[PDB]
């Protein structure tokens, strides 16, 4: 049910949404969208559970 | 139709007037400094006629 | 009326009618014309308006009647000074 | 050939739109540089926002350079700088505005809720309104081919357009377009035509936004106001002491978030000025005026769009809306930690030396000048400063009648503030009259009280003919004493009391007073034997007077010296025979029903006395071992947990259901705490054996602990229950409750265990405490809100309606009656009596007259009373349908103020009221007065009809019940959830239960009735406050339910616009002025509605008292839309404006005024 209301179909089409989701403005390419998420859970000068 | 059934449906009344609900359920940019008071004036004060001024604005 | 005050309603309903003219007959005697007519017995001006309502004597009429002969001594025992003004801008 | 054009007496304030020209009216210059201060000399610019020229200079008489300096030139400006040389006050009034090059919006007037900009002109706000006049869509403004009249085009349609057509339907983009927009609209033409068009063939699918828009525009063309001033060009500036920039400490200057307001939006007007005149770029330009509007519409209420920054502070700035959107500090005051006075009179306090000192300095300097000794003004400052004795003996003389009143810190009522005589006391603490200490809920634990000085020589006199100590006999809540005597007293009179037999007794006689002598000089006990004296009683009847009633009965050495104490009147030792309790504070009430005023301050004063000295003659105490434990404690804590072990064991082979065991194991353990608590009572209450002439008796315990038991004194059976019994059941935080309960009690040792649990308790009740003292104030906010507006008046109309009152009977099924319901209340019309005659009309109940609704015994329970809900007042209260409970024993004063002592009286005993088919409580309460729907509400037969199912699930559906008899049929809708009452063919009556539940107030104002609806509001408002044990009398719940029902609807065909809800007041005024002034079809009937405390007091005359409470950018914009005044009779609205309050020692001020603002 979850993919059925699922815009996103690939992964340039979810970095993208995500990276309009948390930051709405600048018009979302493929470093940014890339780099912010990967600057969310998956890099220690951005995230870390001790 | 989305916007309003589910704002209608939902607030009723949402008892303790639950803010953090619908606007998630809205579209467009988030996080924004506009659209907040444009719900914090609709729930209350002018009851029932107030939510139907709402849609229609 | 050092504690009541409240015999003094009686004689005119309202309690606040009765601090009104209570308070517009301690305002004569604190400041101008004093002359109380219940002995002062050392008390304020605030107690003594009091004392006067309860005995009877010093009401809302009495006071305003009282204020009507006040302007007509005033004013018509001393005409003489206003008739001559009168005749000042023809 | 009046016609004053100066500041005189106003009666009214006018709140509208200001015109440019309007705005240019205040202009005492023209802001033009963002420049403040000077750097260097400190000195105000030419033309900034702290100009000399334009607002005012800064010193008091002298001008900016220095060319005039003393008062030679007050109304001379100076020739080298046109700096009007008169006070520095002036900086402080004087206005100034900025004119700006392109139009721009108000924020308010754009988006506040409704788009007022956008629904007088009829187009979407955030949508259409934004993207018209930030330069993005072009708008058109009116056209006589292809395009409309306010449609959206882009920069491509509007070329293409111009193309088609163009140089005959020029429309601009922006701010001026929009101006060009409400300038073209004619307000009347379309006043006509919509007026036309709404009402041409359209039902109820149109009717909404038809008499909405017509109305508001009807509204808006009656104001006056010009929709061209809806977007202003001229910004008017805020006065510069209202924003100063003072100099702190050592530099370091400290200044307001609006300059640097004012100076961001002269600075983007100034280069937007200087881009009209160079270089237009069209990108430029169009940003800068979107720049513009940034600054102007952060300047005039940030709110809003994320909120401009700067200023180093990582907050926002607090715009001119901020500073008017959401405590009076007051002169001659102070305030100090409170100590209770024994010596102390019932109309007299400490008050310290020193602070009294400190005080009425002032009042000293004038007695002191007045007299001598001081030379002069200056000379008495000097002589107190250095307190000289003899100063203090002026002081004697200054605070000799010259009441002082005292105020606690949580005021839930009118006792909050009391007034006393002011008694210098060498010390620095506040002592006050132990007897008014229960009217402040104050305790000794350190609290500290509040003193103010009554200044005006009326103010002295409010505070002694209102305020005082003494004219607060009884509470305003209900008719008791308030100045009841406590704990320390209480035990006193109850140790007068007590009949011990023998121990130094026998029945030695004497005559009253004689008694004493007999006391003091040991001999006889106290509390014995009885023995038999001469007591003199005195009683009136019929012609009043005194008579004597000399006779020989049987008391104590306590009663008859006691009896001294009792005043003249009195039917005497009957009062003392007794005991001290609670028939304590009845003997008081007694007293001043029957005697009056002084004489029942004196016997207050003298029973305090009594009490205090006896009390301390006594000696009682509290050893360990005043807490005697019973012996079969653990006999029966064995047999309890012997039954539960069996029951466990039961469990352990299944037979019992075990997934409610919890339950019954629960009861178990219960049973045995009533059987300790049974126990441990009936064995600390007898007990002892005395010994009298040939020994063998028993009397009462004389156990201390029983001993303030049984007579008030702060102890209650559960305390004691856990002192020497044990503490029952104890609550978990999952909200259940523990199978062990506290087996052991505080006389004896309590394992760690058990005291881990007992936390629980004690967290929950602190908190919860914490809890419902704020949420009691929050509910009394609201309900003084919405009631502090009605004040008796008008004397007394006539009517003779009003609800039946009955003593409340749960009789029917449980057995519980109170008849004291009726006392001090109007009589509607002779209401009967088993014969003939009797009970006059208009006659109010007596104290002693209600006493005689006994001997027309049993039968006669139903009394038709005047209330406060019927009258056929207007806007007020008549003196006759309320009643006469207050601390006066007579009717209310006419021009009192029933809103805020009755809302005061509800929400007082709110702090003792625990939250939560019975809710409970004080949220109980609250859901009651805001008329809230249940969740399950039942329905109700609208009309008297045939019951018959109205085709078995068609809809929808969802059965269908429908009553239909005599005329015209009714389709409910019943949603098949929830049973049934009533079966099909069965007739129902106007207003028949057919669901068996939870009654909506609503349905019950809207069909039972409003008697109804209002009965069943107080009497299921005060069921919560029987199990609270609140006495609270139905007078003040009756008072908010009036206005509470202030609102109704008309529905047929008047001068009132159908549709529209008003209130009775302006209903019932014109209906009564349209059957007698040209016919009476030119009106129509309305209809009673019910709307909560919210729901009412939203709805409000004036726009200042709306501006109080609820959201001020709301009420202050609208208000501003319809030209709108304030004239003036409000309470709240009349208080902020600092004049007399239109109720009290006012009213007549106000009457006096009203009526002569009828010549125009
Ligand atoms: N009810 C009443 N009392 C008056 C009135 N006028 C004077 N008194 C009483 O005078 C008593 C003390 O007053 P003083 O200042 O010592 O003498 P004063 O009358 O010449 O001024 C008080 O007694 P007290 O009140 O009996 O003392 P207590 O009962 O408070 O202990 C006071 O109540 C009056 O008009 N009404
Ligand atoms: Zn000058
Ligand atoms: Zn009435």
């Amino acid at each position: 049910e979850t993919l059925r209301v699922d815009p996103t179909n690939d992964r340039l089409s979810a970095l993208v949404e995500i990276y309009r989701m948390m930051r709405p403005g600048e018009p979302p390419t493929r470093e940014a969208a890339e780099s912010l998420f990967e600057n969310l859970f998956f890099s220690e000068d951005r995230y870390d559970l001790s | 139709q989305s916007q309003l059934k589910l704002l209608v449906t939902r607030g009723k009344e949402q008892g303790y007037l639950t803010y953090a609900e619908v606007n998630d359920h809205l579209p467009e940019d988030i996080v924004d400094s506009d659209q907040i008071e444009d719900i914090i004036q609709m729930i209350n004060d002018m009851g029932i006629q107030v939510m139907e001024e709402a849609p229609d604005a | 009326a050092r504690v009541t005050v409240q015999d003094a309603v009686e004689k005119i309903g309202n309690r606040f009618d009765l601090v009104l003219v209570a308070a517009r007959r301690a305002r004569q005697m604190q400041v101008g014309g004093k002359d109380p007519l219940v002995p002062e017995e050392n008390d304020k001006t605030t107690v003594i308006a009091l004392r006067e309502i309860e005995e009877g004597l010093i009401n809302n009429q009495i006071l305003d009647v009282r204020e009507r002969q006040e302007q007509q001594e005033q004013e018509a025992a001393e005409l003489q000074a206003v008739t001559a003004i009168a005749e000042g801008r023809r | 050939l009046k016609a004053q054009t100066k500041t005189e007496e106003f009666d009214a304030i006018k709140i509208a739109l200001a015109s440019p020209d309007m705005i240019r009216s205040w202009s005492f210059g023209e802001v033009k540089k963002p420049e403040t201060i000077n750097y260097r000399t400190f000195k105000p610019e030419r033309d900034g926002l702290f100009c000399a020229r334009i607002f005012g200079p800064v010193k008091d008489y002298e001008c900016l350079c220095g060319k005039y300096k003393r008062l030679k030139h007050r109304g001379v400006i100076c020739e080298k700088c046109g700096v009007e040389v008169t006070q520095t006050k002036v900086r402080r009034e004087r206005m100034g505005h900025i004119e700006l090059a392109s139009p721009t919006a108000h924020i308010w007037f754009l988006k506040s809720l409704p788009s007022r900009i956008g629904l007088l002109l009829d187009m979407p706000l955030r949508d259409i309104e934004r993207v018209l006049y930030f330069e993005s869509y072009v708008v058109i403004e009116g056209g006589m081919t292809n395009l409309e009249r306010q449609q959206i085009l882009t920069e491509e349609q509007y070329l293409d357009a111009l193309e088609e057509f163009g140089d005959e339907f020029d429309a601009k983009m922006g701010a001026e377009a929009i101006q060009a927009l409400l300038k073209s609209m004619d307000l009347e033409q379309e006043c006509e035509q919509l007026r036309e068009e709404l009402n041409e063939t359209n039902s109820e699918t149109k009717r909404k936004k038809l008499t909405k828009r017509i109305k508001l525009l009807e509204a808006f063309v009656q104001s006056g106001n010009k929709p061209e001033w809806m977007i202003l060009t001229v910004l008017p500036v805020l006065p510069p002491d209202l924003r100063p920039l003072v100099p702190l400490d050592g530099g370091r200057f400290a200044t307001s978030d609006l300059n640097d307001l004012y100076r961001r939006v002269i600075n983007r007007n100034n280069r937007l000025k200087r881009l009209l005149d160079l270089a237009a770029p069209d990108i430029i330009v169009r940003n800068e005026k979107r720049m513009l509007q940034e600054a102007v519409d952060a300047l005039l209420d940030n709110g809003r769009r994320g909120r401009a920054i700067t200023g180093s502070n990582k907050r926002p700035l607090k715009s001119l809306a901020d500073m008017i959107k959401g405590g009076k500090r007051v002169d001659y005051s102070g305030r100090s930690v409170i100590t209770v006075g024994p010596y102390l009179r019932l109309h007299q306090c400490g008050l310290p030396k020193k602070m009294a000192l400190e005080l009425f300095k002032p009042f000293i300097y004038g007695k002191l000048e007045l007299r001598g000794l001081a030379t002069t003004i200056k000379a008495a400052k000097k002589m107190v400063e250095r307190e000289e004795a003899v100063v203090w003996d002026i002081l004697d003389e200054v605070i000799r009648e010259h009441p002082v009143l005292l105020n606690r810190a949580p005021t839930l009522h009118r006792l909050g503030i009391q007034a006393f005589e002011p008694v210098l006391i060498e010390g620095k603490a506040i002592q006050l009259h132990p007897l008014v200490c229960a009217a402040y809920n104050a305790d000794f634990d350190g609290d500290q009280m509040a003193v103010h000085v009554p200044l005006t020589l009326e103010a002295q006199l409010e505070a002694r003919a209102l305020m005082m100590s003494t004219n607060n006999i009884l509470s305003p809540a209900n008719g008791e004493p308030i100045i009841v005597p406590s704990q320390d007293v209480v035990l006193g009179l109850y140790y007068m009391t007590r009949d011990c037999v023998n121990a130094k007794g026998e029945g030695m006689v004497l005559t009253g007073p004689k008694e004493a002598e007999r006391l003091y000089r040991s001999g006889l006990a106290s509390l014995h034997a009885r023995v038999k004296v001469r007591i003199t009683e005195y009683e009136k009847d019929a012609n009043g007077e005194l008579v004597a009633k000399t006779s020989l009965k049987d008391t104590t050495v306590g009663r008859a010296i006691l009896w001294m104490i009792v005043p003249k009147g009195l039917p005497y030792s009957i009062v003392n025979q007794a005991l001290g309790k609670k028939a304590i504070s009845k003997m008081l009430n007694t007293c001043y029903r029957i005697l009056g005023l002084k004489p029942t301050v004196i016997f207050a004063d003298q029973i305090m006395y009594t009490g205090f000295a006896y009390a301390a003659r006594s000696g009682a105490s509290v050893g360990i071992d005043d807490m005697v434990i019973p012996e079969k404690k653990h006999e029966i804590i064995s047999e309890a947990e012997a039954e539960v072990a069996e029951i466990q064991e039961q469990f352990q082979s299944g037979l019992v259901t075990a997934g409610e065991r919890y339950n019954k194991v629960i009861d178990i353990w219960a049973a045995a705490n009533d059987r300790v608590s049974k126990a441990m009572m009936d064995n600390l209450q007898t007990e002892t054996v005395i010994n009298r002439d040939g020994q063998e008796e028993k009397q009462v315990s004389f156990n201390s602990i029983y001993m303030m038991a049984d007579s008030g004194a702060r102890g209650s059976a559960a305390q004691i229950r856990q002192l020497a019994g044990m503490r029952g059941l104890m609550a978990k935080p999952d909200g259940s409750i523990i199978e062990t309960p506290i087996t052991a009690n505080f006389r004896e040792g309590l394992n760690v265990l058990q005291y881990f649990i007992s936390t629980h308790g004690a967290r929950k009740g602190l908190a919860d405490t914490a809890l419902k003292t704020a949420n009691s104030g929050y509910l009394t906010r609201r309900l003084v809100d919405v009631a502090q507006d009605l004040v008796v008046t008008e004397d007394d109309c006539g009517t003779h309606e009003g609800i039946m009152m009955t003593p409340v009977i749960e009789g029917g099924d449980v057995k519980e009656p109170l008849r004291d319901r009726v006392l001090g209340r109007v009589t509607a019309e002779d209401v009967l009596k088993p014969g003939t005659a009797d009970i006059l009309v208009p006659r109010n109940t007596l104290l002693h007259e209600q006493w005689c609704d006994l001997l027309e015994e049993n039968s006669v329970d139903a009394v038709k009373v005047r209330s406060v809900v019927s009258c056929d007042t207007d806007f007020g209260v008549c003196a006759h349908c309320y009643g006469r409970d207050l601390a006066r024993g007579h009717i209310i004063n006419k021009g009192e103020a029933i809103g805020v002592i009755a809302a005061q009286s509800i929400g007082e005993p709110g702090t003792q009221l625990t939250m939560r088919d019975i809710t409970g409580g004080l949220p109980r309460v609250a859901d009651l007065f805001e008329a809230r729907r249940p969740k399950e509400p039942a329905i109700l037969a609208e009309i008297s009809g045939i019951v018959s199912f109205g085709k078995e699930t068609k809809g929808k559906r969802r059965l269908v019940i429908t009553p239909v008899d005599g005329s015209d049929p009714y389709e409910e809708m019943i949603p098949k959830w929830r049973q049934l009452n009533v079966f099909e063919g069965e007739r129902v009556e106007r207003g028949d239960v057919i669901s068996d539940g939870p009654e909506a107030p609503h349905d019950i104002l809207r069909l039972r009735g409003v008697h109804a609806v209002t009965r069943y509001i107080v009497n299921e408002v005060q069921d919560v406050y029987r199990l609270q044990g609140v006495k609270i009398n139905d007078k003040h719940i009756e008072v908010i339910v009036r206005q509470m029902l202030r609102k109704a609807t008309i529905v047929n065909a008047g001068s009132s616009d159908f549709l529209e809800g008003e209130q009775v007041e302006y209903s019932r005024v014109k209906i009564a002025n349209r059957e007698l002034e040209a016919n009476g079809k030119v009106g129509a009937t309305y209809s009673r509605d019910l709307l909560g405390i919210t729901k009412a007091s939203l709805a409000t005359e004036s726009f200042i008292s709306a501006a109080s409470f609820q959201e001020t950018t709301r009420v202050l914009t609208e208000a501003a839309v319809a030209g709108k005044r304030d004239e003036l009779r409000g309470l709240k609205e009349n208080v902020i404006v600092g004049r007399l309050i239109p109720a009290g020692t006012g009213y007549a001020y106000h009457q006096d005024r009203m009526r002569r603002r009828a010549a125009g």
